Formats: C-alpha cells, structure tokens, sequence
C-alpha cells in the first residue's frame, strides 16, 4: 500500500522537561490545576484525532506550559519544594501521606505567593469541556464507504400459488 | 531476573550438598546394607503392590473444591467492581452452592472413610 | 509468539496422539487427557494476553473448570473399573463386543 | 445459534464478548479494536457471502493487525538485509540503533 | 477499625490517582514524541540499509488503511539492541 | 550485591533452623523436667553443628529397590522449595517483590508436598509408602481449608502483594478482625509444616519414620533442614499476616525486630504444642478439617465477602 | 437414586443440548456439551454391572477426547480470528477438526465403533435417552456452521455411516446393537444433507426420533433384548405387533409411511445438488437397513415363534406400563406422509 | 415453639460449630439489605480513576459539565471527604 | 451369522450381569516390629491390612 507519513526528528525535537517522577508527583496537583486546560486540549485532540502527529503542536504547548510551571516554582517557591520532592523520593511508592508537613508548607508558599490553591479530593478526576477551534474530525478511523444493505422486498402477503406446490399435493 | 537467579543459587546450594553429602563420607555396601526395612524381617510382598484408598471420594471431592478455590480467587479484584450488588450476589450464590455440595455430601455420608 | 503457539499445538497433538494409541493402563490415558487439557489452556492464555481480552480472560479458568470436572468423573469410572477387576486394564475392559 | 432465546427474551447471556472489540474491563482496548470495529462495521447487513466477498479490504487489515505475518516478513527482511551488509562490510550501524544515544523521556 | 483505615486508604488511592492523572497529559505527549522519533530513525535505517533492494518501497506500509496503527514494540525495537528488546519485552515482569 | 543478600537471607535462615533445632530440643527438654543440650559447646550451641556434621560424614543409603532418581531429587527439591518460600518475604522489605506472593507461597507448598510424595513413593518401602498416603489426605484437608482462610483474609487485605499486608496492619492487627480464622490457621499451619498433632507422615510410633525411614544421612539432613526452615517460614508468614508489627518509614528496623520477637513467639509456641498434645489419627485430622473448619471458613468467607460492602471499607487495588 | 440427585441430573441433562442451543459462544456451547456428557454418565453406570461400567468408560473417553478436539478447533480459531465463532474465513483446517470431532460425538462410522458396545449393557430407557436426545446438540453445532463444512468429507463420512450402518444392523441379533446401527444409519442421512439444506436434517431428526422413541418404549414393555424375546411378543402384548411391524417398515422408508419422507425429500435435494451417484448408494444401503428390519418383522409378527410355559402366567397378570405418549408417537410416525408439505418447510 | 428452642439449644450444646456457620451466614445474608453504608461501596468503587476523564468537546450546548477542575460544578467527594 | 472369528461368542446375558471369576483380594502384609517403637521390642504382629 501507500508509504506511512511520519515528521522528521526537526518536527519532534522540543525542550524537554528533564524533571525526575517524584518531582512531577509533587508539583502534580498545582501542574494539574494551572497547566489544566492545555493539558486538556491535548487530551481531546488525541482522543478525537486518533493519530499522534496530528498533535504535535497541542504536545509542544503541554511542554511549554510544564516548563512556565516549573520555571515559576523555582523563581518563587524552590527551597520548600526542594524538600518537598525529596521527602517524597525518599518512599518506594512516593506515598503523599508520608509527607504532610513538607507538602503544607509548600501548599502554605504557593498560596501567600502566585494565588494558588491545591484542588480537593475528586476536582483533578471529573470529566471537563473545552473550547477549541481545532474542527472535529468526521472521519477518524479513515473508513471506506460501508457496503449498501440487501434491496429489502416490500409488498402484501398474498397465499401460495395453487398451495405448497410439492409435487402431486393440490394444496 | 533476579527470581531467577535466586532459585538457581537455591538449586545449586543444595545439589551441592547433595553431592558432597554423598562423595564426602566413606562407602561400604553390601546385600543386607541396601534390602528395604521391614522392622527386622524380610518383606512378605513388594510395596508396588496395589493399596487401598479408603478417601477416594473425598479426593474426587477434593479436585471440585480446589476448582471452586480457583473460582473464588478473584475476589480482590472483584471487589473493585462499580456493579457491587452483582458482585456480591455471585459470590453468595458460589459459597452457598459450594456449602450445600458439601452440606448433601455429609449427609450422604461421602465424607466418612469406606470399611 | 508463533514459534510458542506452534510448540503448543504440537505438545497438543503429542497428548491427542498419546489418547488415540493405548497402552495397557487407563490412568494414563486420562493423563493424556490432562496434557491436552493443559496445552489448550496455555494456548488460550497466551492467546488472550498477546491480543489482551481481558473479556475472555474468564474463558481458560472455565475450561480448568469443566475439565476437571471431567478428570473427577474419570478417577470415579476408574474407581468402578478397579472395583470390578482389580485393574485399570483396558484389555479387562472389553467384553461388549457380544 | 440454533436457538434464539437470548435474542427473544432480549438478554445477553454470552453475546457482549464475542470479540476483541466488545465490553472490556476498565475500557482497556484489546489489540485491533478499530480494524475488528472496521470490520463488523462494513459486514454487518450484508450477509455472510457480501461479507466475504466486499469486506475483503478490512478483513485483510484486520488480519493482518492480528497475526502480523507482513510486519514479520518485513522486519525479517531488513534485518536480513542489514546483516548480509554487515557481513560484506558496507555498512555500520548508527549509534542510537547500537546502544549509546541521547534519551528523551 | 478496618472500615475507618480502609476509607482512609481508599481517599489517599483517589489522592494518587488524581497526580497520575494530572500528570498523565505530560507522559502522553512525550510518548507519542520519543515513538515517533524513534519510527523516524528506523525509516531513516531502512532508507539507507535497503537501497539496493529492489522492488522495494522504504516505508511501505502493510495495511490498507490510512489510519494510524500503533508500532508493536518489535517494530520500534527491531534494529535495535537485544539487551533494548529484552528490556522491551521482559523489564517490567521481570523487575521485583 | 544481590548476590551479597541472597548470602545474608540464606546462611541466617539456615542458622535460625539450626538454632531451632536446638531451641527445640532445650525447650522440650525443660518442659519434660530436663536440662537438653548444654555439655556440646557452652549451652549446647555446638549441638546443632555436631548433628550436621555427623549426618554430611554418615554414608547415605542406596536401597536395591530404590528408584534412585526420584530419591535422590526429593530431599534436594524440598530444601530448594523451603528456601524459595523464604525468598519473597517483606522483613518489611522482601528480597523478591511480588504481586501474587501469597499464590506463590501455595504453590510452593504444594510442590514440597510434592517431594514428601516422590520420597515415599521412591523408597520402595510400606512405612514410606504410609508416609505418602497421610501425606496425601493430610494436604487433602489443609490445603482447601487454608485455601479459603487466606483468600478471606486477603479479601480483607485487598490485594495479594505482602507489603498490602504491612500497610494494612498498620494501625492495627489482623489477629483482632479475623482471630477465628487466625485460629485456622494456625492450624492449618500445624498440618502443613507435619508438626504435631498433625504430623503423621514421619510417624514415630505408628510408622517407623514414614516417609522418610530409608533415607540416611545426608538426604535425611536436607529432609530434616526443610522441615524446621517451613516451620519458621509458616511462623513468619503467620506473624506478617496476622501479628502486624510495627512499621515505620524512617527507620525498618523496629518492623525487624518486632517481627523477630513475633517470630519466635509463635514458633515457641509451636515447640509447646509438640510438648503438650499426642498425635492426631489421620482419618480424624480429615474429618476435623472438612466438618469443623471447611463450614465455618466457608460462613466466614462470605461473611468477609458481605463486610466491606455493607461497611464501605473496600480496600485499595494499591 | 434419591430424588435429590434424580431431579439434579435430569435437569442437567436437559440443560446441556438446551445451552448449546442457545448459545451464541463457542464455548457456551462446548460447555453445554460437557455438561451433557458429565450429566448422561452415572444414569449410564446406574446398574452397576460391569457391562455398564465398560459402556460407561468407553463412552466417557470417547466424549471426553472428541470435545478436546472440539476445544482444540475452538481455541484455534480464537487465535486466528479473534473471536469466539466460525464466521467466515476460520480456516479449512480448523472446520474439518470441528466436523470430525463432532462426528466422532455423534458416532456416526467409521467413528461409530463405541455405539453398539456402549447401547449394549446399559438398560433401554438409557438407550433412548441417548440415541435420541444426544444427538441434538451435536447436529445443531454442525448446523450453525452448514455453509462452511467440506462437503466432500461430510459426503464420505455420511456414505460410510450409511454402509456400515446397514451391514451391522443386518448382522446383529441384540435389539440395543440393532437400534444403535440404525441410529448410524439415519444420521449418515442428516449428515449427508446436511451442508445443502439443515432443515432437511431437522426434519429427519424429527422423524427418526419420533420413530425411535415408540420402538424402545415397545421393547420397554417387556424388556425385550433379543430377537427371541421381541419374538414371543405375540403372547405376551399380542395387540401390539401392528404397530411394531408399521413402526420397522417406516424405519425402513417404505412408501406410505411417513419415514419414507426423509430419505424421499433428502434424495430430492440432493438430486438438485447433482449428487445421483451418492444418493443411488445411499438408497440401496437404505434397503438393505429395510432387509434387516424386515427379518426383524418377520421374526416378531408375521410369525408365530414358540412360547413358554410361564407366559401364560404372565398373562395372568396384567400391566399398565404402555403410557399415554406411546400411542401418539406411533401414529404421528406411521400415518403422516399425507402431511408431508406440512412437515417440510 | 418450645420444641424449636430445645433442637435450637441442644445444637448449640452438641454441635456449636454448625449453629456459629449458619449464624454467619444468615447474618453476611440480611446485613447488607439493612446496612446505611451499602451504596457507599459502589459510589467509593465509581468515583475511583483508574482511567483518564477523556474531555468533552465544548459546544456551549451543555452547561453541566465544568470548564475547570476547580468549580463548583460536577461530582464532589465531600460525601467520602466526610464518610 | 458365525464365521471362524466369531465362532467363539456368546450371546449377552437377559439382564447384563456378567458371571466374572471372583478375584483375590491382595491384602498388603506388614511386619509391624519387633524392630518398632509401639511393638515393644519383640512383637512380630503380621498385619493383613486392607489399605
Ligand atoms: C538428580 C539425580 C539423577 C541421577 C540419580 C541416580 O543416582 O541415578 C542412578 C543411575 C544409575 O542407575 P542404577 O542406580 O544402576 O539403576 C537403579 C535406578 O533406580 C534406575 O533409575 P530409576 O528407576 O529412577 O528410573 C530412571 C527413570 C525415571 O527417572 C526420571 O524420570 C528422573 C528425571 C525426572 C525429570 O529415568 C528414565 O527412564 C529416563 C528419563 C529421562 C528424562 C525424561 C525425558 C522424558 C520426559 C520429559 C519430562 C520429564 C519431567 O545413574
Ligand atoms: C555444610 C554442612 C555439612 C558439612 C560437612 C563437613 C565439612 C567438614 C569435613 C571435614 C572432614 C573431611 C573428611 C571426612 C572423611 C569422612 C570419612 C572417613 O573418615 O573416611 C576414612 C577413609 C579411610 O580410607 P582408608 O584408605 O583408610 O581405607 C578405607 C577402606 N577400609 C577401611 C575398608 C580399608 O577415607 C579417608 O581417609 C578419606 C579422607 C578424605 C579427606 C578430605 C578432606
Ligand atoms: C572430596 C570428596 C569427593 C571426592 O574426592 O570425589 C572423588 C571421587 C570419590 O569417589 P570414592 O567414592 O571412591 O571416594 C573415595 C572414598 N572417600 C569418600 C572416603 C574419599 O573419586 C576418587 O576419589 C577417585 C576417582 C578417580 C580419580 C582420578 C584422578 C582425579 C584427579
Ligand atoms: C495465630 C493466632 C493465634 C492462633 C491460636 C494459637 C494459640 C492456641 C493454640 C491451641 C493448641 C492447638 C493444637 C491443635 C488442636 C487441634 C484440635 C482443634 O483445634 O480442634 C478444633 C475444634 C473441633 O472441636 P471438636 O472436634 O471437639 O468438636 C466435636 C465436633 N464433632 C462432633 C462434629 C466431631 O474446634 C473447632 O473446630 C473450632 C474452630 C474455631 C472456632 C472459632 C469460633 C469463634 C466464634 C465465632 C463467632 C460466634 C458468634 C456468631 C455471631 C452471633 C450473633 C448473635
Ligand atoms: C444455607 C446452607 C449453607 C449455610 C452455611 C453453612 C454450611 C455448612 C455445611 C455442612 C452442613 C451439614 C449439616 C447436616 C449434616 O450433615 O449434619 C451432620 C451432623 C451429624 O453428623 P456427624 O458430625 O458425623 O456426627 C457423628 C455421628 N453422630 O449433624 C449435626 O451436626 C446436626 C446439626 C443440627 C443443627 C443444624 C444447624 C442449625 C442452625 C440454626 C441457626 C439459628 C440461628
Ligand atoms: C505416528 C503414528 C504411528 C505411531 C506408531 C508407534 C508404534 C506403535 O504402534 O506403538 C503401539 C503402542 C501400543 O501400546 P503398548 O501396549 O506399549 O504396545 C506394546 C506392543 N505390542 O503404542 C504406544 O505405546 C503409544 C505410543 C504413543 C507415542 C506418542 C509419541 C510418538 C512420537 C513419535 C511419533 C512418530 C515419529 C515417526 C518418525 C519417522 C521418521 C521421520
Ligand atoms: C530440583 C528441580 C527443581 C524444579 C522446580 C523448581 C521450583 C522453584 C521454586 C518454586 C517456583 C514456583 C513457581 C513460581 C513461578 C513464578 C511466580 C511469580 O509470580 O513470578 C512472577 C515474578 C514477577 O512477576 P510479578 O510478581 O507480576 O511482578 C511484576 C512487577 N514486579 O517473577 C518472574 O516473572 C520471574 C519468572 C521466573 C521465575 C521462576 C524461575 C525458575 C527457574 C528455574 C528452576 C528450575 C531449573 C531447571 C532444573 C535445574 C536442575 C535440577
Ligand atoms: C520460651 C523461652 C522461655 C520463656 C521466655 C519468657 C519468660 C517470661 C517470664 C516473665 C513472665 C511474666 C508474666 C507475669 C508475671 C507476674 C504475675 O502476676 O504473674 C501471675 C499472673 C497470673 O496471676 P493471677 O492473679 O492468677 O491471674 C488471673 C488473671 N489472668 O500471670 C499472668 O498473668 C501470666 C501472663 C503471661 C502468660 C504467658 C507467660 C509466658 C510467655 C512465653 C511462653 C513461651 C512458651 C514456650
Ligand atoms: C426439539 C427436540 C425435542 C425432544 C426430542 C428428543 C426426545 C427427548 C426425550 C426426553 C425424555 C427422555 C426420558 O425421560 O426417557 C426416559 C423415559 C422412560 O419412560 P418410562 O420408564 O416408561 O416412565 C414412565 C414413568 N411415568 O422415556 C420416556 O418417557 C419416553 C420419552 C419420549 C419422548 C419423545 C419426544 C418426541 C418429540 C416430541
């Protein structure tokens, strides 16, 4: 069939966040409240557009926005989430209840600086809208024209022509 | 990988306890050494010979009980469902099901040993 | 994955061909019948982790299920078998021809 | 099925997984779920014989997404071809194929 | 005592599956990113390696449809390394 | 430095069996109104060394009617199989990190069983070919009776990793929400490591030594190695399921050593069963285990079905 | 039997055919077949003579590795297609593997070798139980899958049940063995009808049932096993010998019973398929398997074979075994080719 | 009855173990059908997120659904907040 | 119709019990002692056991 078109290392190449896991999982639920609605255009354009290099651009604002999130932690917040993010690489699971201070004190520096809140239990996990320009694609599955249904016979039931007509049987 | 490679430092720890258990000490073997025990005299019949099974029926019982064991296994998972009430109304039909087999076999007294 | 599933298939019909040509004792034959039974299921399995139906993941535990259910029913005709002659014999077992 | 009580009575007793693309457990998508969906999608009112004869197209993809006899004989032919040129000396492999690259996460 | 721990650990469960899914966006964009580079670099492999073959289109695809259809991981760790295909294959079963 | 904790897991647990072995014997001893070892070494610690010592420079058996290759794979398979049972558990951290680890457990018990079997079997003998037959219905009855115990129990849990279990008696035992089926278990850990009452399968009065009375020397060692390594192996896992000890992040040690206090305990208290009761017939070890503990496990077993539904206490999947 | 376990047993016996009949899974109905399997067993062993308890065995490992042969064919088409169902494009393989397997349940030849042996020794209500209702989940797993069967194989495996059907009834004097050949005879019909129209094979189902079920309530009445003792009939039930002959001769597809219709409508559509020369030696098979009925007649109604002396206190007492469905089944299966439009469809 | 009472007393005498599983029993039977908390458990078992909440295509047609995970509208855990 | 490999039939019994050859039962005999711990020291108690 036809040659598959992928875009070139140029296309994918972006600043990438080179942020360890317990750091993300410590600035996750600020990252989820801030970065959330170029998160959730990303999402729905993967969700609708099934193809992955349909959203390259969507993935280059998701990284953009995560690097203005962390460059806006580390210019205003970094010793408590220093801390923070250590206390939470410290457990195997990177559990949140095994540090509650670091986490209120970074909460309580995040709050009298830059406004923000931490979500509740249940916010980050709902289904939300999102407006976008991007059209909705009719077809996404690249579908063929299905095949037209048998031509169905409409008409009264009128009896059997001189009965069953099986053989020698009048009726 | 490391499963793996404990086992087989298991293997090896003891085939190699196995092997000087049996280089290590001297040999000496003869007829009345190595004739199998029968408290002081010689065996009246081989021991390959057929040997009854007084709980046969509660092996047999045994196998269905095990695959109502595999049955119920799932439950940790299946606890986790959103539809509950299906779920716990299963579960009770397969433990009730399971205690009235077992409930109909004593009184049939499929439990007790033969002779 | 084909070499796996072509090593099972012939592990199935090694048990199907062990089934089909007897030998003097019928606990081996049921055994045969355990190998099949084993080699089906390991094919299913590997069948539904390499396309992950997790729908039809309850599809190999019902056929241990209904399989055993077979092999208890076997030892049970065994049971009857020894019971009448005192072996397992299937060269015992053969005085329906008349 | 020879008996269509299930389909009488209105009930699913076993009809809501038949195949990959049917309910799955905490919606994980089995493997081809778009080319068996394609595929149902193209042969379902047609008839069994239309089905074979006009859904040849996504029976083919689906087929081929399941079982991966091309993609194999595909991969089998350029790792065949790669070897017989690293035999013959006419080519080296790029570093990022042969064990030290820049990693992205 | 069991029901008050265990609703306790059932909202700490929510709590660390709200960060993965807020951090879920993030990993998505740089999985799709990191597998097409690297089905971009095993196109490039096949363009050099296969020039001479002939009758043979570099990055032909096997299916008729024009849609995406997501690599297997034989296809994006096929001209790799053996110890990358293993780690591929057996990292996360094999990892206790 | 994997290999360096496989060292300092294995030669401690062989140590600790060996010490049981001793422990056994001075406890046996002071509840027979005796002294037990103390002239072997100090307080008789050099006991158990002169017993492994005897038994590896003792010549092995080899009978004419021997199946020598299953006897010679069974004691080597019994002693791989308690090791590999003692391998995934958290002490809080386990040496091999499991999701199924309780499934592993059983799996592995069975396949010891298993060697008890070909043992038997392989020493063409009628004592052994007793041993086998009680070791048959013996696992018969504790193998579906602790079955359904453990599978409450972690219906409880929640998960069947062992760590789950660390966290989830982490504020409080098990032993107080499900102490009936702690006391089944128990038992069925009684029944499944052959000691007494349940032990049946080296008989000492009604058999000779059972499944075992061929064997000699070294494979007799290995035999008897498994056997005491299962006995703190089941105490071990009893104590990890049932007695939560003390866990805190900052320092594991605390969980070691209460889980070493616990340990002991129970297999003191295991030591002072053999002490106390005579010996079960092996008929009657059946009729218990499938007319007193299989009813109540299974009302149990649906009684922990119903209980975080009508309580909203599910576990976590994690 | 208490009628705890009757009343378990039955209902599961039932329920096998009737999930597999309803099933829409494969393994739906692969479980409907274990369950009948599993359910028909101790009913067979219910005697406990050793004749049963062989009966018992071979039918069990028959069963047993035909349905591993039918999860085989299952299993295989689940991984090349994916689903639980022979769609379109299972493989050719995997339908003969399910055909054979299926054959081999059914027990038409030359996997008919256990049918006789297991029919003997087991009492006759078993024996009608099996030869009538274990058949129907089989025929309707091939009939769910008509369009896709060989019909090659299907034609050789139909031809050869139908010759080896006629030459074993022709050679047995045991009524289970004769009935049991019979039963291979007329499923060698079914099969061969099969692949070109299915309700052709429901209908001779239909008939050979309702013809099968009369005839072993007739032997029934008396427990008669051998051609002796369905012989002396005449003193015993002298009234039914008309039956019994009608009954035979419409087993045997003579015009103008209403058993001449399968065979008659099953030679028609085959003639429109153009398959003469299968169905001109299927047609004198047939007539042998009446050559074998009719030395059946002969010896119970048409003759007088002698008596015994405790006959006549036999007929000192009196019976009321012959039920009410006897009758009906009898007329229904000798006087209704008139009907014969009515019975196709 | 007074003859119920005397079986029920003399089983409890003879054979605890049977009057203790059948107790059992019917008490994991009837105790979800009258228990409080029952709907708790597949409420608690829904509002886990094992999977990712796919966004909604805003057509300013639904005014239900929130914009933001930090508004009022939408399905709060303040019931398993305060359970 | 009897040929020379079927000659050597018989007709099945009215009631399909078979008249078989009463087998022996093979009871296991055990030497329990004197070498025993229950026998006492010198008990030879020849046991035919039935399982
Ligand atoms: C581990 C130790 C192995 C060697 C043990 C030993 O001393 O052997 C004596 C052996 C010398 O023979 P011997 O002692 O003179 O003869 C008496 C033996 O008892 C005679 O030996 P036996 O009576 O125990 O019978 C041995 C027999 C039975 O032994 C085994 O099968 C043992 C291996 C199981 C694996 O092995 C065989 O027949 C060959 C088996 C070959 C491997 C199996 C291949 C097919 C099955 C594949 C799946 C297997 C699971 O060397
Ligand atoms: C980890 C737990 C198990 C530990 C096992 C023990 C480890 C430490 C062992 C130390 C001692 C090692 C040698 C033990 C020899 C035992 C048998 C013996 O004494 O044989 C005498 C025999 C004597 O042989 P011989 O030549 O006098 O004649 C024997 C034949 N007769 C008597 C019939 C004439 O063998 C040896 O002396 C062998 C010495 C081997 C030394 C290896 C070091
Ligand atoms: C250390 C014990 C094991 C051992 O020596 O095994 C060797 C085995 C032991 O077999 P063995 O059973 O004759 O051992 C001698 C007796 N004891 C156990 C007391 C030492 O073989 C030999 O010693 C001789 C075999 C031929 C050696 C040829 C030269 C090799 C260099
Ligand atoms: C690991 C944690 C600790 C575990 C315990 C460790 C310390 C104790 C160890 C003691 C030594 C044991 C040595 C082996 C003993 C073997 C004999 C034995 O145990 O036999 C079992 C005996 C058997 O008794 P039996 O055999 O004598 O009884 C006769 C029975 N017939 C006639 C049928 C033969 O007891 C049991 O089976 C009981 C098991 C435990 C039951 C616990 C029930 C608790 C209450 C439940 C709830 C009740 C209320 C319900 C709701 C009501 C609401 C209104
Ligand atoms: C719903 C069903 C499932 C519920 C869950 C429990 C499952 C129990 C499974 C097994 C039940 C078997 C009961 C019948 C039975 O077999 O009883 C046998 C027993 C006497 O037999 P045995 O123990 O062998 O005695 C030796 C000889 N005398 O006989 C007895 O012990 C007699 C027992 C009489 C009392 C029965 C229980 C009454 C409970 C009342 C609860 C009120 C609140
Ligand atoms: C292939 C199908 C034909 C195989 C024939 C094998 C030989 C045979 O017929 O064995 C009969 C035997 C009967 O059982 P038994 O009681 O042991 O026989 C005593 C001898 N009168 O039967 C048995 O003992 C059962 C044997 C089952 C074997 C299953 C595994 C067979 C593996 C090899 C397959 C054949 C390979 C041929 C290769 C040819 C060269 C390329
Ligand atoms: C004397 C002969 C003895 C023969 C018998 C040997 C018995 C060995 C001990 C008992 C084993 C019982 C069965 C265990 C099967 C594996 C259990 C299991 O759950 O393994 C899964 C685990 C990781 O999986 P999971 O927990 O999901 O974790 C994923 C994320 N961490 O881990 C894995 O996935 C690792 C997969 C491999 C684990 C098993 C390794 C076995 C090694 C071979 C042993 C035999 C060697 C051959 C004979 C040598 C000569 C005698
Ligand atoms: C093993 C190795 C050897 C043993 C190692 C441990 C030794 C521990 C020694 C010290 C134990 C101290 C126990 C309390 C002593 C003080 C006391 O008051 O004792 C008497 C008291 C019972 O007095 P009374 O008023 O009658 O009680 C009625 C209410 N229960 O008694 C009690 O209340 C007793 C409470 C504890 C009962 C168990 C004690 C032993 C525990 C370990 C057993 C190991 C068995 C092997
Ligand atoms: C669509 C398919 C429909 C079903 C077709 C297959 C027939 C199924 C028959 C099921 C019942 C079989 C059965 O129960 O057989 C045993 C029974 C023995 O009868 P008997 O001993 O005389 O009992 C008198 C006691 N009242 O025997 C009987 O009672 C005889 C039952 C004959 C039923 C014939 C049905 C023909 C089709 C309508």
């Amino acid at each position: 069939p036809g040659i598959v078109e992928l875009p070139t290392l140029e296309e994918l190449k972006v600043e990438e966040v080179k942020v360890s896991s317990a750091v993300l999982k410590a600035a996750a639920h600020h990252y989820g409240a801030q970065c959330d609605k170029t998160n959730k255009e990303f999402m729905l354009c993967r969700w609708e557009e099934k193809d992955p290099r349909r959203c390259l651009k969507e993935g280059k604002l998701v990284n953009g926005c995560a690097l203005n999130f962390f460059r806006q932690i580390k210019s205003h917040c970094a010793e408590p989430f220093t801390e923070y993010w250590t206390c939470l690489d410290y457990s195997n699971m990177q559990l949140f209840r095994h540090c509650r201070q670091q986490q209120a004190k970074f909460d309580q520096c995040v709050l009298d600086k830059l406004g923000w809140v931490r979500p509740d239990l249940g916010q980050l996990s709902k289904v939300t809208k999102v407006k976008t320009d991007r059209p909705l694609p009719e077809n996404p599955y690249h579908s063929r024209a299905r095949p037209e249904p048998n031509p169905v016979i409409e008409g009264d039931l009128k009896p059997a022509k001189h009965g069953t007509r099986f053989f020698f049987w009048t009726v | 990988m490391n499963l793996y490679t404990v086992i087989f430092i298991n293997i090896l720890l003891s085939l190699t306890l196995i092997l000087v258990a049996f280089w290590l000490p001297q040999m000496n073997l003869y007829s009345e050494k190595a004739n199998p025990y029968e408290c002081g005299f010689d065996p009246t019949s081989s021991a390959r010979l057929p040997f009854s099974m007084k709980f046969f029926l509660v092996a047999i019982t045994f196998l269905l009980f095990d695959l109502e064991i595999a049955l119920l296994l799932p439950l940790p998972w299946a606890i986790q469902t959103i539809k509950t009430s299906t779920m716990m109304i299963m579960a009770f039909i397969l433990v009730t099901i399971l205690s009235l087999g077992l409930a109909y076999e004593w009184t049939q007294k499929g439990l007790e040993w033969t002779e | 994955m084909p070499s796996t599933f072509f090593n099972l298939t012939m592990a199935f019909s090694l048990s199907l061909l062990g089934t089909l040509m007897f030998r003097s004792h019928l606990m081996s034959t049921l055994l045969c019948l355990e190998g099949m039974v084993l080699s089906l299921f390991i094919m299913t399995s590997v069948t539904s982790l390499n396309s992950n139906s997790m729908s039809s993941m309850p599809i190999p535990i019902t056929i241990l299920v209904f399989a055993a259910c077979e092999a208890a029913v076997g030892l049970a005709l065994l049971v009857k078998v020894s019971n009448t002659y005192g072996t397992d014999y299937v060269q015992n077992l053969n005085l329906l021809q008349c | 099925p020879f008996l269509d009580i299930q389909k009488k009575l209105g009930i699913s007793l076993d009809r809501h997984f038949m195949f990959l693309s049917a309910e799955q457990p905490y919606k994980n998508a089995a493997r081809c779920h778009a080319f068996e969906k394609e595929w149902i999608e193209c042969a379902h009112g047609i008839g069994g014989t239309r089905a074979k004869k006009e859904c040849k197209i996504e029976f083919d993809d689906f087929e081929e997404c399941l079982l991966r006899y091309k993609t194999m004989r595909r991969m089998h032919d350029i790792k065949k071809q790669r070897e017989k040129l690293m035999k013959e000396g006419k080519y080296t492999p790029p570093p990022h194929h042969s064990g030290r690259e820049e990693p992205r996460p | 005592r069991m029901m008050r721990w265990n609703q306790e650990r059932r909202r700490l469960l929510i709590e660390d599956l709200e960060a993965r899914i807020a951090l879920m966006p993030l990993f998505q964009a740089e999985k799709d990113r990191r597998t097409l580079q690297i089905l971009r670099e095993n196109l490039e492999e096949e363009a050099i390696i296969m020039k001479d073959v002939p009758n043979w289109k570099v990055g032909e695809s096997v299916f008729h449809t024009t849609r995406w259809v997501p690599p297997l991981i034989g296809e994006m760790y096929g001209l790799r390394t053996k110890e990358e295909m293993s780690n591929a294959n057996f990292g996360f079963t094999w990892y206790t | 430095m994997f290999f360096i904790n496989i060292l300092t897991l294995l030669v401690p647990i062989l140590i600790a069996m060996a010490f049981l072995t001793l422990v056994e014997r001075k406890i046996l001893g002071y509840m027979q109104l005796r002294k037990g070892p103390n002239i072997v070494g100090p307080y008789g610690i050099l006991q158990p060394f002169a017993d492994a010592m005897k038994l590896f420079m003792k010549e092995p058996m080899r009978p004419l009617t021997t199946s020598m290759s299953l006897f010679i794979i069974a004691p080597t398979l019994s002693l791989t199989l308690a090791l590999s049972l003692w391998v995934p558990l958290p002490m809080p951290h386990p040496l091999i990190n499991l999701n199924l680890g309780i499934l592993f457990i059983l799996a592995t018990s069975s396949l010891s069983v298993y060697s008890i079997l070909w043992s038997g079997w392989a020493s063409n003998s009628k004592y052994s070919l007793f041993g086998a037959l009680r070791a048959v219905a013996q696992t018969i009855s504790y193998e579906v009776t602790m079955a359904i115990i453990l599978l409450s129990v972690l219906l409880m849990n929640g998960s069947y990793s062992l760590q789950t279990l660390i966290t989830t008696q982490e504020h409080m035992w098990l032993l107080l929400p499900a102490w009936p089926m702690a006391m089944m278990w128990f038992i069925s850990t009684l029944a499944e490591t052959n000691r007494a009452p349940f032990d049946l399968t080296e008989g000492e009065s009604e058999l000779v030594s059972g499944f075992n009375v061929e064997y000699a020397a070294g494979p007799f060692a290995l035999f008897f190695m498994a056997e005491y390594t299962n006995i703190i192996l089941m105490n071990a896992l009893t104590t990890i399921i049932f007695l939560g000890p003390l866990y805190y992040i900052n320092l594991p040690e605390l969980y070691s050593t209460n889980f070493m206090m616990e340990a002991l305990l129970l297999s003191s208290t295991f030591l002072w069963i053999r002490a106390s009761y005579p010996r079960f017939r092996y008929d009657q070890l059946m009729h218990l285990l499938w007319k007193n503990f299989l009813p109540l496990t299974l009302a149990l077993c649906m009684w922990h079905i119903s209980l975080p539904i009508f309580t909203a206490g599910v576990p976590p999947y994690m | 039997m208490n009628p705890i376990t009757l009343a378990i047993i039955y209902f599961t016996i039932f329920l096998g055919p009737v999930i597999t009949m309803s099933s829409t899974n494969l393994m739906l109905m692969w479980v409907g077949l274990e369950f009948s399997l599993l359910a028909i067993i101790p009913m067979l062993i219910n005697k406990k003579n050793p004749r049963s308890t062989e009966a018992a065995t071979k039918y069990f490992v028959t069963q047993a590795t035909a349905s591993m042969i039918i999860l085989l064919a299952i299993v295989l088409n689940y991984k090349q297609l994916g689903t639980w169902m022979f769609q379109q494009q299972t493989n050719g393989l995997i339908l003969n593997m399910t055909l054979m397997a299926l054959s081999m349940k059914l027990g038409l030849a030359p996997f008919h070798f256990w049918l006789p042996e297991v029919t003997q020794g087991i009492p006759l209500h078993m024996g009608l139980i099996l030869l009538t209702w274990q058949k129907i989940a089989p025929l309707s797993i091939l009939i769910q899958i008509y369009p896709l069967l060989n019909s090659t194989i299907i034609l050789m495996l139909a031809i050869t049940s139908i010759f080896m059907g006629a030459w074993g009834g022709l050679n047995q004097t045991q009524m289970r063995k004769i009935m049991a050949y019979s039963s291979i005879a007329h499923m060698g019909w079914m099969l061969a009808i099969l692949p070109y129209n299915p309700s052709l094979t429901l209908l001779n189902l239909m008939i050979y049932i309702i013809l099968t079920a009369p005839m072993f309530m007739a032997l029934m009445l008396n427990n008669s096993m051998t051609i002796n003792s369905i012989s002396l009939l005449w003193n015993k039930t002298p009234a039914m010998l008309t039956m019994i002959s009608l009954m035979l001769l419409s087993l045997g597809g003579l015009p103008p019973l209403t058993g001449f219709l399968p065979k008659w409508i099953i030679i028609t559509e085959l003639m429109k398929n153009n398959c003469l020369i299968m169905a001109t030696l299927m047609a004198m098979m047939a007539l042998l398997n009446l050559f074998f009925y009719t030395r059946l007649i002969y010896s119970t109604s048409l003759t007088m074979f002698p008596t015994n002396n405790n006959s006549k206190m036999m007929t000192h007492q009196t019976k009321t075994k012959p039920n009410l469905m006897f009758s009906t089944l009898a007329i229904m299966s000798t006087m209704t080719l008139p009907l014969a439009p009515q019975l196709i469809t | 009855a007074g003859r119920i009472s005397a079986f029920l007393k003399n089983a409890w005498a003879k054979e605890p173990v049977l009057v203790v599983s059948f107790s059992v029993w019917g008490l994991a039977i009837i105790m979800p059908m009258i228990s409080p908390y029952t709907k708790y458990a597949s409420m608690i078992n829904k509002a886990t997120p094992y999977n990712y909440p796919v966004p909604v295509r805003d057509d300013g047609n639904m005014p239900d659904v929130p914009s933001h995970p930090q508004d009022p509208l939408g399905p709060s855990l303040d019931w398993l907040k305060n359970l | 119709y009897p040929s020379k490999e079927t000659a050597h039939w018989k007709p099945p019994p009215w009631n399909d019990v078979d008249i078989l050859k009463e087998k022996a039962v093979t009871n296991m005999t055990l030497n329990f002692g004197p070498q025993h711990p229950a026998a006492h020291g010198v008990l030879r108690l020849v046991l035919e056991l039935s399982g």
